[PDB]
């Protein structure tokens, strides 16, 4: 099982990797563009852009599936140890709110990103049939190609040190503090 | 010559990956992705030094923002938001909240390393706690007997009724509430600290009467502990701190060996000389023929060089008797000829162009270097003389005897004398191998106040200079050289036209490895001028 | 000329310990009054001590979180007090010792002490050596330094001068005090320090401000051993030039030993002479000067240049001569009032310090409860028997 | 003559420490009668918790739900892998069919309904970048605690070198001659400064003019201290990067755009050239010189044109 990313993404990716552990920049959550309608647009433009041979059925569950894996996974195996805590503050603010937070309304799709590259790791540990498997690496393979025909307005490069949005805000002492400690 | 200027920057940058980060850099210009302050910033290190070069760009392309240094991030909004109750309208348009400062980001996750200091200074540090942790317990135990005497003083004049209800709040009454606490948690244990201290609190003129005589008595034995240690403390304090002043002297006793050696001076006069050239290639073809240079403002200096060089003669048992006489004539008559001086009117011992080996600009290197040295201890000389004679001792010191009387014992004081004439017989004593070297040391650390640190391998110095002037004459090649000079000097009107002969015929006479150096005499103001030119005539 | 000036020390603030074996030690402060009251500089002074702050006469540059840490902290519960302790970064870098909140409410209350007797004009010069923290952050304690009382003396200042103006000439520089007025305007940061692989790292060529604050940040990185007149060559100048075009209203020096010859953490090789020469220059000009010390490891040539600072201060020049106090064996061999300088190398070259001299002046040419606020409230304290 | 035997005292021995007196000299009568410290989710140090029946450790804030110190729960506490171990699905109610009647009760979402499976049992953990991601950058690597380490960032120096360098030899050599510095082992030459074409090595005599120069990280080029305005050495945290290289990330405010280089790419088949046009190729840099991510073969004369077309169409303005 193998599966291959177009190298802008990559970059993105490792881009994020260097903001997060060298840099100490964690991803500005209050954003304007979120991981649900990420995939409200992809279902939406794919949509209206081919036929409807009953794949659309297929696309509803890909898409459905993937909300509720990043739901349930945001907290398993992506939040590098930096941006825990950054986690726990506003799952504790929903807590003081009484209302259940969950990752796709909050989130962007940088951590899509990288549930897309561990994604591998996990096809391999589970006992799954192969045209399944086929079928996710494939649908994988669209929104991938279908990322990088949006990265310009989706993943923008901005620097949070002079501009307000930038899908990045620089870690504070206190929290670098809180957080490594 | 806009077709020239690429190939003119080729041949200034010479090294191909320099070459082609300025094409980079020119493209980053080209792309429109570098603005005319980033290529101006960049060309700063490129082409600065070149005037010309620069001037032409700067009218070619037309020159005529915040800085955001590599700290202090700025902050998100969301950080921002915190209650600041201290805060007023005036305290807020001041004072910026979204930029914080760590100095984790400064050292990019790799930390700091602190300043190395040497073992005296890490005594001395140490000596620093010990002498404060004393003395600290000392005098918070006298505040603590102040303020319970300040009670017992209140409660002297009162009487029993009020004396079995005396309640007080945390602080004793006083400014302060930690200071009792902390001295009566230290004297007794831990789990019984709090409990004294409740009873303490709760129950005044019962217990605190016998906590002040614990603690009276706890400060007398105290004091008895710090006087006992004051003296140990003193009697090493005085040979620890100047030696931890001495940071470039600790050292010099292997540097000076280190570093005062032929290779060593080779190449710091082929750097002078590639300095030079390079500095003339770019602005100028002629080269300047003066390099290195060295005054002879004084003249009585060659003569104590002398003193030493002979004390060392009679002191060494490597060398035979005519070795010995033979050496200590030559080293004489060196000075005798080389600086025109008639005789050496020395009583207390106790242009011209030349055309030398390397050994031979060793061994001159090595008298400069003394010389220099000894230029360094009388040019300050006047001002430690009267520094040492005008020694304002205290009086009060002198009652109780802390005075460091280490060097007084056995004579090794500068009072009443003059620094320069003590210095050199200090000298010749430590030449003479009987002055115990780091008591020479200590001297030399708190007689003209660690300046003088150059001084430290006197006699390292002088043996090297006798075992390079051993080789002037052992050697054939160097024999001869010195033979041609005595044929060559005449203190005549002979110059431009003798010179020549004689640089080649020290060509002719010694091999294509062997380098050569025109040291340049000139009488008038005693000026000295070495000039390097290895291999620039045999090519 | 003659300019009256108002002392502030504390009985208290040198009964604190950090720890064992720890670089920054309050005690120096106590033998330098006592230093002070043997010279005799009582008869042309006048002493006061400082009440020490409150709770909320501690929060006008740091939130409400860290001041109630800082007061409730105590080595006895540091077990259960971890989560808040590396944020705030105690413990790790800053041991907690007993007397933490009494300490910094001392130094808090005589710096805001010295700057309102600045502000209300009954003395010319202010004398805090109690207190001149200034590596502390908005909610962070560094170099062993828990409040920046040196900010709350600028902004009390601010409340009736119009600029106040920031010297810094130790080692160890106030990276919180440039981050309190990196992007203000009337508030000019000026330091003196090492750089490279030094503990604050911070502090460049570079680093001017950003907003309304640009060009209003000076720093000067040194080197290793830099001795008196390189120090002179670089101290007078842009002094000069700071204040013929910034024209402060209030200085605000941070005296201590930390610069000096000898030094734990410390790099350079300035005598008490190039130490203080410095402070005389910049108290020549006449202008009213708020003094603080915050510096200094070693001890024993702490308290003679902080007594130097002191006589020269009084516009008296202080004899050699050392008389007893009940401190008197910290002092060297030669019992004298004189902190020798070392013969360590000066690597500071004198192109480096014109080319950053040159650089500052091209950034520097664009120049051109709270019941007891306010303060100017402290007990009389002059019963003192330090005088041996 | 230090003496710490007899004037060492007796109520207060070497300091840094205690002694007996504040125990035995303290009568007051006033009151007349298995576990892991590694942290194997993210591979950190810090304040640790651990279970009574598993080896494995984790931080307080690598869990899925996020607890405080201060707010710790009460009696055992026992991990997700080890709820589905030795709790529930495992000990009773086998794991026979669970699995499929969880797509047979969540709605056929079986594409993914393995792996949300999965995701109870696997422990929470930090982020991990996969290994054929790292291998598509060879410029970057792994750091000692799992942190980004690109070439930008220098080598941490040996405890060796760090600590017990001897005294004379500082490792920003800010003190005493240090000729060595000044003269490569490759060759035995001088290092020629860029800005200024002196050595400046100086002499032992006057060792006040001597200049401390550093070879560069990248190219070996030797620089001043004095010319480049720099107060001492780079040697722990990033290389040192003479700045006569290509900016990783530039400025160009019109709001602004960042560029943050493409940190090039492995020799295999991803590295792909085509060299066509020479003149206005719009290429946004990303360049080398010769004798998806598209690179060109540029050479000397074809960005000489565009920069001299460049400055020739801005003249205008
Ligand atoms: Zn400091």
């Amino acid at each position: 099982i193998s599966l291959q990313i177009p190298i802008k993404l990559k970059s993105v990716l490792v881009d994020d990797w260097e903001y997060v552990t060298k840099d100490k920049k964690i991803c500005r959550l209050p954003a304007d563009v979120t991981v649900e309608m990420v995939l409200n647009k992809y279902e939406h433009e794919v949509s209206q852009e081919l036929e409807s041979p009953g794949s659309q059925s297929q696309l509803s569950e890909y898409c459905a599936g993937l909300k509720l894996y990043f739901d349930k996974c945001l907290g398993n195996m992506l939040l590098y140890r930096l941006e825990r805590l950054q986690y726990d503050e506003l799952l504790k603010k929903s807590s003081k709110d009484q209302k259940p937070l969950v990752p796709i309304r909050i989130y962007g799709a940088i951590h899509l990103l990288r549930l897309i590259s561990v994604l591998p790791e996990l096809i391999s540990s589970t006992t799954m049939d192969l045209q399944s498997c086929q079928l996710l690496i494939k649908q994988t393979e669209d929104f991938l190609v279908w990322l990088l025909m949006h990265v310009d307005e989706y993943f923008n490069d901005k620097d949070p040190n002079r501009s307000d949005d930038a899908l990045y805000v620089n870690t504070s002492s206190q929290y670098e503090g809180v957080a490594l400690g | 010559e806009e077709v020239t200027f690429f190939e003119k920057a080729k041949r200034y940058i010479g090294n191909k990956h320099l070459y082609t980060e300025f094409l980079k850099i020119l493209n980053l210009y080209s792309q429109d992705i570098l603005d005319l302050d980033d290529l101006v910033e960049k060309v700063d290190f490129y082409l600065g030094s070149n005037k010309e070069l620069f001037t032409w760009f700067k009218n070619f392309v037309g020159y005529q923002c915040e800085a955001f240094g590599p700290s202090y991030k700025r902050l998100p909004k969301s950080d921002t938001f915190m209650p600041c109750s201290g805060r007023d309208d005036m305290c807020w348009e001041v004072l910026n909240d979204e930029w914080v400062g760590h100095p984790v980001w400064a050292s990019e996750d790799s930390g700091f390393i602190a300043h190395r200091k040497n073992q005296y200074e890490e005594t001395l540090f140490k000596i620093e706690e010990e002498r404060h942790e004393y003395d600290f317990y000392i005098e918070s135990n006298l505040r603590t007997i102040q303020c319970l005497e300040t009670i017992v003083n209140k409660i002297e004049n009162m009487t029993e009724n009020e004396k079995a209800n005396f309640k007080l709040p945390p602080g004793l009454g006083h400014t302060s509430m930690t200071i009792y606490k902390k001295v009566i948690r230290k004297v007794y244990d831990k789990e019984r600290g709090f409990e004294i201290i409740d009873a303490l609190h709760e129950h005044p003129a019962v217990t605190a009467p016998v906590v002040l005589k614990r603690l009276k008595q706890k400060d007398e034995e105290w004091r008895r502990a710090q006087r006992e240690w004051n003296k140990v403390w003193r009697e090493l304090e005085q040979k620890v701190f100047f030696k931890s002043l001495d940071h470039l002297g600790l050292t010099f006793k292997q540097a000076d060996k280190k570093l005062l050696t032929t290779k060593q001076l080779i190449s710091e006069i082929s750097s002078i000389k590639v300095d030079q050239t390079n500095k003339k290639i770019h602005w100028l073809t002629p080269k300047p023929k003066s390099q290195l240079d060295f005054d002879f403002p004084d003249k009585n200096i060659f003569y104590d060089i002398l003193c030493l060089a002979d004390t060392f003669i009679t002191h060494t048992t490597a060398y035979s008797n005519p070795d010995k006489e033979r050496l200590k004539d030559l080293l004489k008559y060196f000075i005798s000829l080389f600086f025109s001086i008639s005789f050496e009117k020395i009583e207390e011992s106790l242009i011209f162009n030349l055309f030398a080996n390397t050994n031979i600009y060793i061994f001159f290197r090595h008298w400069t270097t003394i010389y220099e040295r000894l230029l360094e201890i009388k040019q300050m000389n006047e001002r430690v003389t009267k520094e040492i004679n005008t020694r304002s001792t205290v009086t009060f010191a002198k009652d109780l005897d802390l005075l460091s009387s280490q060097l007084s014992e056995m004579g090794l004081d500068f009072v009443g004398e003059d620094a320069y004439k003590q210095v050199l017989r200090l000298s010749r004593r430590l030449i003479n191998g009987d002055l115990e070297h780091q008591w020479f040391e200590e001297s030399l650390r708190q007689a003209y106040n660690n300046k003088a640190f150059k001084l430290y391998t006197i006699d390292k110095v002088t043996q090297s200079l006798v075992k390079h002037a051993h080789t002037l004459m052992t050697d054939a090649k160097t024999a001869e050289i010195m033979a041609l000079f005595v044929k060559d000097r005449n203190a005549s009107t002979t110059s431009a036209k003798d010179q020549i002969i004689y640089r080649l015929q020290v060509r002719s006479h010694m091999s294509n490895t062997e380098n050569m150096f025109r040291i340049e005499f000139d009488k008038r103001t005693l000026h000295v001028s070495i000039q390097y030119i290895a291999l620039d005539d045999l090519t | 000329d003659k300019r009256r000036v108002a002392y502030f020390y504390d009985a208290d603030v040198g009964n604190y310990a950090y720890g064992a074996g720890h670089p920054m030690k309050p005690h120096r402060i106590r033998m330098a009054h006592s230093l002070i009251m043997n010279y005799g500089l009582y008869k042309k002074m006048e002493i006061y001590r400082a009440k020490p702050a409150t709770k909320q006469e501690m929060c006008q540059f740091h939130t409400d979180e860290y001041i109630d840490f800082l007061s409730r902290v105590t080595p006895d519960n540091l077990e259960m007090f971890k989560r808040e302790s590396v944020k705030f970064n105690v413990g790790d870098d800053c041991p907690v010792f007993d007397g933490l909140y009494e300490y910094c409410s001392i130094s808090g209350g005589g710096s805001m002490e010295g700057a309102a007797r600045l502000n209300r004009g009954k003395c010319d010069v202010a004398v805090n050596y109690a207190g001149g923290l200034h590596h502390a952050k908005k909610s962070e304690a560094s170099g062993f330094c828990y409040l920046n009382d040196i900010v709350l003396g600028i902004i009390e200042l601010l409340r009736y001068h119009p600029r106040v103006l920031y010297i810094d000439i130790d080692v160890h520089h106030g990276d919180g005090v440039e981050e309190a007025f990196y992007t203000t305007d009337r508030v000019m940061t000026c330091s003196f320090h090492k750089y490279g692989e030094f503990f604050p790292g911070t502090g460049e060529l570079r680093d001017i401000g950003v907003g309304a604050g640009k060009n209003y940040a000076v720093n000067v990185p040194l080197r290793d051993g830099i001795d008196d007149a390189t120090y002179r060559s670089v101290f007078e100048p842009v002094i000069k030039k700071i204040m013929e075009w910034y024209q402060p209203s209030a200085v605000v020096l941070q005296c201590g030993g930390d610069s000096l010859s000898g030094d734990r953490l410390g790099c350079f090789n300035l005598s008490m002479e190039g130490h203080a020469n410095c402070v005389n220059y910049v108290k020549s000009f006449g202008i009213p000067m708020m003094v603080v010390g915050g510096g200094g490891y070693t001890m024993r040539n702490v308290a003679r240049t902080w007594c130097f600072e002191t006589g020269l201060l009084n516009n008296v020049v202080l004899d050699k001569d050392l008389p007893y106090n009940e401190y008197y064996e910290y002092y060297g061999p030669d019992y004298k009032l004189s902190v020798r300088p070392s013969n360590m190398f000066n690597v500071n070259t004198p192109e480096y310090l014109d080319k950053v001299m040159t650089n500052i002046f091209a950034n520097l040419e664009n120049t051109k409860v709270e019941e007891d606020s306010a303060e100017a409230k402290d007990t009389k304290g002059g019963s003192q028997y330090a005088r041996d | 003559k230090k003496r710490p035997k007899r004037l060492s005292s007796q109520n207060v021995n070497y300091d840094l420490k205690r002694r007996k007196i504040i125990t035995s000299e303290g009568i007051e009568r006033s009151f007349k009668n298995e576990n892991e410290d590694f942290c194997s989710a993210c591979n950190q140090s810090g304040s640790f918790l651990c279970c009574d029946t598993c080896p494995k450790s984790f931080h307080f804030l690598c869990l899925d739900p996020p607890i405080d110190p201060n707010n710790l729960p009460k009696g055992d506490w026992h991990c997700n892998e080890c709820k589905f171990k030795i709790f529930i699905n495992n000990s009773m109610a086998t794991l026979k069919k669970i699995e499929s009647n969880f797509i047979k009760q969540n709605n056929n979402v079986k594409i993914f309904a393995k792996l949300l499976f999965n995701i109870d049992s696997h422990n929470p953990k930090q982020f991990q970048l996969p290994n054929y991601i790292k291998e598509t950058f060879p410029a970057v690597k792994t750091g000692s605690r799992g942190q980004y380490s690109d070439e930008n960032d220098k080598i941490p120096l040996t405890d060796r070198q760090l600590f017990n360098t001897s005294y004379g030899q500082s490792i920003t050599k800010l003190d005493s001659y240090n000729p060595d510095t000044h003269i490569d082992s490759n060759s035995g030459k001088f290092l020629i400064c860029y800005k200024c074409n002196q050595t400046r090595l100086g002499s032992w005599s006057h060792p006040e003019n001597s200049r401390l120069i550093m070879t560069c990280d990248y190219c070996q080029t030797p620089w001043h201290l004095d010319c480049v305005p720099r107060a001492s050495f780079k040697n722990l945290g990033s290389k040192w990067k003479c700045p006569l290289h290509s900016p990783t990330k530039v400025y160009k405010k019109i709001n602004y755009k960042v560029w943050k280089k493409q940190r090039l790419i492995n020799k295999k088949n991803q590295l792909y050239y085509e060299p066509l046009q020479k003149i206005g190729y719009q290429n946004n840099g990303n360049i080398q010189i010769i004798p998806d991510f598209k690179i060109t073969q540029i050479d000397e004369n074809s960005i000489k044109y565009d920069f001299f077309d460049k400055i020739y169409k801005s003249k205008m303005v």
